[PDB]
C-alpha cells in the first residue's frame, strides 16, 4: 500500500502532495504533524516557489542532517544546477526555507547569493542585483572613513 | 532589491550570515539599506 | 474583553530574523476578522494587508465574525504574514 503523506497548498491554489517523511525536512511541518486531512495552507508560498522546495527536498530525501569558518564553495553540484535561476526567485527560495525552516535549502540558496557578491567591487553588486546609489556625496565620504 | 521592506531585509540578513568580514566591508558600501544591515552587532563576534 | 485567543506567528517583521512567538488577543465572539488583524497591528505593528488568519487549515476571509469559524475561547489561529500590494 501507499505512505502517509501530506497536501500543501501553494498561496496561487495549487495542491501538492508529499511524502510525510520527505516534508519532515521542514521543521516548520514537521511541528505541525506532531501536535483535518485537507492541505496545509502555505499562503506565503506561490506554487512555483513551493514546486522548487518539493523538487529540493525530494533530492535531498536520502541525508542526514555549525558555528566555524565561512564557506561557500561547497554546494553540490546539483544544487548550483537547480539553483540556476533568477534573482527573484532566489529571493524567494530564501523567503521559503527560511519560513519552512529547511536548513540545507537555506544554506544552499544563500551561498548561491553569497557567491554572487564575493569578489566584486559595491559598484558591481549594484549593477548585479540593480540597486541604486541612495548616498549622497557627503555621506559616501562618510561610509569610507 | 534595494527596497525597504521586510522581505528585502530577511533576505539579505540571511544572506550576510554567510559572508566573511572582507565581503561585508564591501557591502556596506552599496546602499544605505545595507550599511545599516551590515552594522549590527551580530554579524560581528 | 469577553473572550482571549492565541495567535502562532513565525515571521521577521520585528527586528529582521525570523522567530518563532505566540501572542495573547483579547477578543469578542462578534469580532470581526479584520478587527482581531487591526489588534494585530497593534501589537505587532504589521498592516493588515500583509496579514493572513488561518483556522483548524482554513483561511479566515475578513468580512466574517469569529462565530462563524466558532473561534470560541482560548482557541488558537495561525498568523502567516505575506507581501504587499
Amino acid at each position: 500500500g501507499a505512505m502517509p503523506s501530506i497536501k500543501l497548498q501553494s498561496s496561487d491554489g495549487e495542491i501538492f502532495e508529499v511524502d510525510v517523511e520527505i516534508a519532515k525536512q521542514s521543521v516548520t511541518i514537521k511541528t505541525m504533524l506532531e501536535d483535518d486531512d485537507d492541505p496545509v495552507p502555505l499562503p506565503n508560498v506561490n506554487a512555483a516557489i513551493l514546486k522548487k522546495v518539493i523538487q529540493w527536498c525530494t533530492h535531498h530525501k536520502d541525508d542526514p542532517p555549525e558555528n566555524k569558518e565561512k564557506r561557500t564553495d561547497d554546494i553540490p553540484v546539483w544544487d548550483q544546477e537547480f539553483l540556476k535561476v533568477d534573482q527573484g526567485t532566489l529571493f524567494e527560495l530564501i523567503l521559503a526555507a527560511n519560513y519552512l525552516d529547511i536548513k540545507g535549502l537555506l544554506d544552499v540558496t544563500c551561498k548561491t547569493v553569497a557567491n554572487m557578491i564575493k569578489g566584486k567591487t559595491p559598484e558591481e553588486i549594484r549593477k548585479t542585483f540593480n540597486i541604486k546609489n541612495d548616498f549622497t556625496e557627503e555621506e559616501e565620504a562618510q561610509v569610507r572613513k | 532589491a534595494g527596497d525597504e521592506s521586510w522581505m528585502q531585509r530577511e533576505v539579505w540578513m540571511s544572506v550576510f550570515r554567510y559572508l566573511s568580514r572582507r565581503e561585508l566591508c564591501e557591502c556596506m558600501r552599496v546602499c544605505k539599506t545595507w550599511y545599516k544591515w551590515c552594522c549590527d552587532k551580530r554579524l560581528w563576534t | 474583553s469577553g473572550m482571549q485567543i492565541f495567535v502562532k506567528t513565525r515571521h521577521s517583521y520585528k527586528h529582521g530574523l525570523i522567530e518563532n512567538s505566540t501572542i495573547t488577543l483579547e477578543v469578542e465572539p462578534s469580532d470581526t476578522i479584520e478587527n482581531v488583524k487591526a489588534k494585530i497591528q497593534d501589537k505587532e505593528g504589521i498592516p493588515p494587508d500583509q496579514q493572513v488568519l488561518i483556522f483548524s487549515r482554513k483561511r479566515l476571509e475578513d468580512g466574517r465574525t469569529l462565530s462563524d469559524y466558532n473561534i470560541q475561547k482560548e482557541s488558537t489561529l495561525r498568523l502567516v504574514l505575506v507581501f504587499g500590494r
